């Protein structure tokens, strides 16, 4: 029937099972907690013992305690309700107003949608900031990725973006927070509560954002699958309701790392530098998932933090494969006081191509790119 | 050679018994023989298997958590940092000389809990609570929780106060 | 010495009492978040203590990473710096200020303790042995130095006068190093120059000389 | 007539002790093969890569979240194969051998093992006659023979993918004007792109026309390990139908150094020993053994050619990167695509 | 200086030691004298708890290990040869290494009689003849002149037929997994038609 | 019950197999 | 008989030095681990380990 966790280390707990042993990816529940924590189990061991992950801190559990078995992956409540409402990983309410006010659980984790219902239309995604619309078009349901270092400017952008595309579109959002500051997260609420975007009172319903939330306090059971929590709800709003949905995830470099500090410590050698061996398919598992399909529209807004402005570490190097619009922060733009910083070499998308704009805007782009580039190897010689 | 064939092995089919009536009468004299070289065995406490150089591997303790305070017989207290499937990891604040492979591991249940208040402003504790200013213990203080989350997105609001440092290269 | 809590673990101790110090250090100033009153914390050699982490995993049999250090070192950092705040109105409206030191290993900003660090908090200040020589005490770097909330964090009437401070140091870092030529040219080439040296000679001043 | 063929199996049995992250430990196998395809309960199919004493590890050609403690997996008696042959052509297939263009399944083919030797010393002719890619930056400057080796290297967003996609459809304005034999077949072999990309692949060949002479395999970012591991090898067993044909064909892998990380990530997780940049020592071998497969066989043993085109992203120009190490030095030349020269107007940025 | 050969290899350094048991016993040709000696020491594990103490207590010194066990094990008609095994484990804390050589000893042991379990699921219990008929398919899947055990077994979701779960090999010919099969015959041509 | 610790082997010394191979050979008669 | 305490000093018997050892780590199995203060050539597994 049930089981009882045999081993903690640190935040990896193991379960062992007196037969019918828990599908991967389920949920697993201990009674007795301080708060519910949800088990996400990774990998068999073998002696009829599954491998977790851990949503919430482990410092509390006995060896011994009682485990019982929901039989089903990671259940979040989707809805139209869940408007307006700031989000956990394991579906609660911590915005502290009453239960989420939705129905019909889905589960979080899935496959990837199929290649025979992909779309190919392209439509050029508007901004409003002048290096952005002009050199690096975003495309309509496609795409859109923000490097940078830390201090450069990238989540002011992402707010940026929101107060442009977020407000003018009319249907729904949502705020996939990935271990991002709480600074950061707690100042959004505001400053959407102010623009009207998230309503309180009897007005919950007209909103236009759910708030997934996965802050840096967590512990990475809860910063590796906030970006799968955020994802879905967003699938749910493509494939059931037809909106235009736009995911504005924060920090996927934060879900890949969340991966990494207990991929070790599930029994796997590190890969290259130190980061995850199972880098591939836990990012191109996580970003293909985010597409448009011919049910509905969703266009990712995707931040990333790199370390110290270094495109060679492999965990942005699979990120630069997966996103169609990139807008490269370098840190030397926002050293010349130029806001946004934004490289016009570094950061190039996918829509820049005469046969689909029109050759006024390719043309002066490119002829952007001839002025900044011989700028840049002249630079050197002024001196 | 499965698990069946290991629930198959608590099913008996030994077919006879010509031993079992007399290694169960002979059993108890060797135990009584050799008591002396016996530690009793130890379920809610814990004991030594190897210690060395501030972590400590500890069997039985079936008690214990992540993160409780456990005290070893000289007085040491120690952390559980993290439990295998037989025995616990101990982290072992300060020097660790005075354990052996053998002494006894007093589990005192809580998170470490660090003395907090208005009453310690003036003291210099290390990160125990234990004073090394020599003013003696703390007074009028309290203990709380030191791995506690931090406040959530409900509980924070937007920052307002400068913070002045006193240093012109900082402050413009 | 009134007004100041110091828990101090000497590098003389033992692993995890260094490992739990800035952990019990912000225990203490959570009660002055929670009563409401303002805190002060300085996590004085933050590195050090993720040696002292680091001590203790690796003899824990426990898997090392980047620089044998492991893991979750990210998350030690995390929940460190995230339990130092700015509450709302409904829990008294206390603070706390965050005060993390990590040594550069002679000048990695790329070390592994360097960029968790420098992605949790939400200003650097870069301390140079450059900047250290140069007469500029104490040696803060101005081009690389960001912070988050920009205006309502300084004197207000400060705050009209930065943007007058800040800008014309901008150019001024551009043109220290154009002085290979001798050149001066059109009393801006030169007043920039004049400018901004004097704006360093301005900005110095004596340790423990609180103004 | 299918009720009268219905021989029920004696087929050999494995249960799995330990499952995890698309790595599944069996039990039992007394006759399975290296690298023999199994398949599970659950319809996933599977390779046993390493046999070890007591446990079999056995990769998985997809989603693993199936796979319980205890279920069994059947051996197929086989070592992996892919359907090759014409009606392959227009088609999308995943690299294991299935289609996911949604246009049903591959008729006019047939299937053949995926590993074979390379073609020997006598097998090899000269090549003298040339290919011609249409980009007269490849063409002119850096040239490339009909059955030659020549590697793409560059960073991202650079045009990796545009010299090989323009060389395509060169082959289409060239084909509809070149006899039957000297016709050259294109497999462009996709992996580690996205599944939209694709999409904007199969919509290029098509609207041009060229998916009368395209195979378009596509084993994406978003399955799971071995299958990007495999899709260079299929692809190229796509391209040994092609060769003993005696027609000539292009074969392209782009972006081979995710096949690298394919490689990379099934051997740390089967506990193969680490070398240089945490890569299994032996993935220079299981990088020539592809890239040697295609060449021009002689006037003796069917005339026809095969020449491939991998494809290297690196990280800021670095030519000496350990991946970029070994597919340098078992390729002939480099076309070095830098990102930096390509906003220099020179297009291709072809140093 | 020539041992009997062992009727099949294992692993090792766990299930060896039954196969080196094995290589022991049958040259004294002990071999049910003390494969049912191995079981009375399980139910001795089982039942009793001071023995089983010995076997996983890590604080007990290494003399008391072999001066109980030599002191338990007298005479009693116990083989020496059990007896200089039961020494041995004791002598290195291998007392806990018990329940795997015993089951690999049970396997080499019906490795020595050529006599392979099995366990056939119905969906009808099997009568005298429709058991007497099982067998003739089924010693067409056994390689060679072995034996055949029994160990009939009911579930209601096959349909008739059987599956003969050998635990190394397993034949179907259950009718729900003929219906299944006759199902994917139908849509691989209606869809190619 | 009595016998979940006893499921697996269990020992130091991974050269077991001589040190017992020793000591059951001398009941050879 | 009794394992001592850490940091304390052992005398070996029947070497050509007065080698003397360091107790460290207690290492299970009633055994200790130590550093050899002196040259280790000529350790036989049964010599005679006396403590101050
Ligand atoms: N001749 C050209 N003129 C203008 N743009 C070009 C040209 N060739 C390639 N590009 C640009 O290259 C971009 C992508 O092309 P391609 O996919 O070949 O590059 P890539 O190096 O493969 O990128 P990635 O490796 O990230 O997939 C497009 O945005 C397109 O604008
Ligand atoms: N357009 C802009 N106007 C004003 N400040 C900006 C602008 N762009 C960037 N910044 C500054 O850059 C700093 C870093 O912003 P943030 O997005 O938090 O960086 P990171 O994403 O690296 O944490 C902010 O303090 C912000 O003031
Ligand atoms: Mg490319």
């Amino acid at each position: 029937d049930a089981g009882y966790v045999s081993q903690v280390i640190g935040p990896v707990v193991d379960v062992r099972f007196d037969g019918e042993l828990p599908s991967i990816l389920s949920s697993l529940e201990v009674e007795g907690h301080s708060v519910r924590l949800v088990l996400e189990v990774a990998q068999h061991m073998g002696d009829n013992t599954v491998r977790c992950i851990a949503m919430d801190s482990t410092d509390g559990l006995v060896r011994g305690q009682k485990v019982v078995d929901t039989g089903s992956p990671i259940k979040v409540p989707v809805g139209r309700g869940t408007l307006g409402r700031i989000m956990n990983v394991i579906g609660e309410p911590v915005d502290e107003q009453g239960p989420i006010d939705a129905a019909d659980i889905w589960s979080i984790h899935r496959e990837a949608p199929e290649f025979t219902e992909q779309s190919t239309e392209q439509e050029i995604l508007v901004t409003g900031i002048k290096v952005v619309d002009l050199l690096a078009p975003y495309q309509r349901g496609g795409k859109i990725g923000l490097f940078g270092g830390a201090g450069v400017g990238k989540t002011v952008l992402i707010m940026e973006l929101i107060n442009n595309v977020a407000k003018a579109h009319g249907g729904f959002s949502v705020f996939a927070g990935v271990g991002e500051r709480t600074r950061e997260g707690n100042d959004l609420y505001r400053e959407m509560i102010e623009s009207g975007v998230i309503k309180l009172g009897a007005e919950r319903g007209n909103s236009k954002c759910t708030l997934v939330y996965g802050q840096m306090n967590e512990p990475p059971g809860a910063r590796a699958r906030v970006a799968l929590t955020g994802l879905t709800v967003a699938e749910y709003f493509r494939d059931i309701e037809g909106q235009d949905v736009l995911l504005f995830v924060d920090n996927i470099f934060r879900f890949t790392q969340a991966n990494s500090e207990v991929s070790a410590l599930l029994g796997r050698i590190p890969s290259a530098v130190g980061y995850q061996p199972t880098l591939a398919t836990d990012l191109g598992g996580l970003q293909e998932r985010i597409t448009t399909t011919t049910k509905g529209s969703i266009t990712s807004v995707q931040a990333v933090y790199v370390p110290a402005d270094d495109l060679t570490d492999p965990a942005p190097a699979t990120t630069f494969a997966h996103l169609d619009a990139t807008t490269v922060l370098s840190r030397s733009i926002a050293e010349l006081g130029i806001y946004p910083a934004v490289d016009p070499l570094d950061s190039t998308s996918r829509m820049l191509n005469p046969n689909v704009i029109g050759a006024e805007h390719y043309n002066v782009a490119r002829g952007v790119q001839k002025v900044l580039q011989d700028y840049k190897n002249l630079q050197d010689i002024i001196a | 050679a499965d698990a069946k064939a290991l629930d198959e092995l608590r099913k008996p089919k030994f077919s006879s018994k010509y031993l079992i009536q007399h290694v169960s009468q002979k059993l108890i004299p060797a135990v009584k023989e050799w008591e002396k070289s016996y530690q009793p065995p130890v379920i809610h406490l814990g004991r030594v298997l190897s210690v060395g150089d501030g972590i400590a591997r500890v069997y039985g303790l079936k008690s214990v958590q992540a993160g409780e305070l456990v005290c070893f017989d000289s007085g040491v207290k120690g952390m559980a940092l993290n439990l295998q499937a037989d025995h616990v990891g101990v982290v072992v604040f300060g020097n660790d000389s005075v354990i052996h492979q053998g002494d006894l591991v007093y589990r005192t249940g809580q998170i470490v809990n660090v003395p907090i208040g208005p009453g310690t402003l003036g003291r210099v504790t290390d990160g125990l609570g234990q004073p090394i200013d020599g003013k003696g213990p703390l007074t009028n203080v309290r203990s709380s929780l030191v791995e506690v989350k931090a406040p959530g997105i409900i509980a924070r609001q937007s920052v307002r106060e400068p913070l002045f440092t006193g240093v012109k290269a900082v402050d413009a | 010495m009134r007004y100041t809590i110091m828990v101090s673990a000497t590098a003389s101790d033992a692993a995890p009492l260094q490992f739990l110090a800035p952990y019990s250090g912000c225990a203490m100033a959570e009660y002055f978040r929670d009563t409401g009153k303002h805190g002060l914390i300085i996590y004085d050699d933050l590195s050090k203590q993720s040696v002292a982490y680091r001590q203790m995993s690796l003899l824990l049999r426990r898997p090392p990473g980047r620089e044998a250090f492991p893991g979750d070192v990210f998350y030690l950092h995390s929940r460190l710096l995230e339990r130092a705040a700015k509450l709302s109105k409904e829990l008294g409206g206390g603070s706390l200020t965050a005060f993390p030191v990590i040594e550069t290993q002679a000048g990695d900003v790329s070390a592994y303790i360097a960029t968790n660090v420098i992605s949790i908090t939400d200003g650097q200040i870069f301390l140079e042995t450059e900047l250290f020589y140069k007469g500029i005490r104490p040696a803060l770097n101005v081009g690389l130095s960001v912070s988050r909330v920009g205006s309502a964090a300084q004197f207000p009437g400060m705050k009209q006068v930065a943007g007058t401070l800040k800008l014309e140091l901008a150019q001024y870092r551009e043109v220290a190093a154009f002085a290979q030529f001798g050149s001066d040219l059109d009393a801006a080439t030169q007043y920039v120059l004049e400018r901004g040296a004097r704006l360093t000679e301005m900005l110095k001043q004596k340790q423990f000389a609180p103004i | 007539e299918w009720e009268k063929s219905y021989q029920p199996p004696v087929i050999h049995l494995g249960r799995v002790l330990s499952v995890g992250d698309g790595i599944a430990r069996v039990y039992g196998l007394k006759s399975v093969q290296a690298g023999e395809l199994v398949c599970f309960d659950s319809g996933v199919k599977g390779m046993a890569l390493n046999l070890q004493a007591d446990h079999v590890g056995v990769v998985v050609f997809g989603n693993d979240s199936v796979i319980h403690q205890g279920d069994l997996v059947y051996r197929t008696g086989q070592i992996v194969n892919v359907p090759i042959g014409p009606g392959t052509l227009g088609r999308v297939t995943d690299g294991l051998g299935q289609p996911i263009d949604g246009k049903g399944p591959l008729t006019n083919v047939r299937s053949s093992l995926v590993e074979v030797k390379a073609p020997g010393i006598i097998a090899r002719q000269s090549v003298r006659e040339p290919l011609f890619t249409g980009v007269k930056a490849v063409d002119a400057l850096v040239p490339i023979g009909r059955g030659q080796r020549e590697l793409i290297i560059g960073d991202r967003q650079t045009g990796k993918t545009a010299v090989a996609i323009d060389a395509i459809i060169h082959q289409k304005n060239c084909n509809e004007q070149v006899p039957k034999a000297q016709r050259v077949y294109c497999v462009y072999v996709a992996v580690g792109q996205k599944r939209s990309t694709v999409a904007q692949l199969v919509k290029l060949f098509t609207q041009t026309g060229a998916m009368r002479y395209t195979i378009m395999v596509s084993a994406t970012a978003s399955d799971a390990a071995p299958l990007q591991f495999l899709a260079p090898y299929s692809g190229c067993a796509m391209a040994e139908y092609f060769r003993d044909t005696g027609k000539h064909g292009l074969i392209i892998y782009d972006d081979l150094s995710k096949q690298s990380v394919a490689y990379r990530q099934m051997s740390l997780l089967l506990r193969r020993p680490p070398g240089r940049e945490a890569f299994p020592g032996d993935v220079f071998y299981l990088h020539s053994r592809l890239l040697e497969r295609a060449a021009k066989l002689s006037k003796e043993l069917g005339g026809g050619s095969l020449t491939a085109f991998p494809v290297i992203e690196t990280q800021a120009g670095d030519v000496s990167a350990y991946i970029a190490t070994n597919v340098i030095s078992i390729t002939d030349g480099q076309i070095f695509l830098e990102t930096e020269l390509f906003y220099k107007g020179i297009r291709p940025a072809l140093n | 200086l020539k041992l009997p050969t062992a009727p099949l290899q294992l692993s090792g350094t766990s299930a060896q030691i039954a196969t080196l048991l094995w290589q022991v016993a049958a040259k004294e040709n002990q071999l049910d004298k003390v494969q049912d000696e191995l079981y009375q020491f399980i139910e001795l594990f089982k039942q009793h708890s001071e023995l089983r103490r010995l076997a996983t207590d890590p604080f007990v010194p290494t003399l008391v290990r072999t001066k109980i066990i030599s002191s338990v094990l007298k005479d009693s008609g116990a083989s020496e040869i059990t007896k200089k095994l039961f020494e041995a484990l004791a002598d290195e804390g291998a007392l806990s290494a018990l329940l795997e050589v015993t089951v690999n000893y049970e396997e080499l042991m019906l490795a020595h009689k050529k006599e392979v379990y099995c366990t056939v699921i119905t969906a009808e219990p099997l009568d005298k003849l429709e058991r007497v008929e099982l067998t003739k398919k089924a010693e067409k899947f056994v390689d060679a002149g072995f034996k055949l055990v029994m160990q009939e077994k009911i579930d209601k979701k096959l349909l008739g037929g059987f599956v003969i779960e050998f635990s190394d090999r397993r034949v179907d010919m259950s009718t729900a997994k003929k219906v299944e099969e006759f199902n994917n015959f139908v849509n691989k041509l209606v869809l190619s038609i």
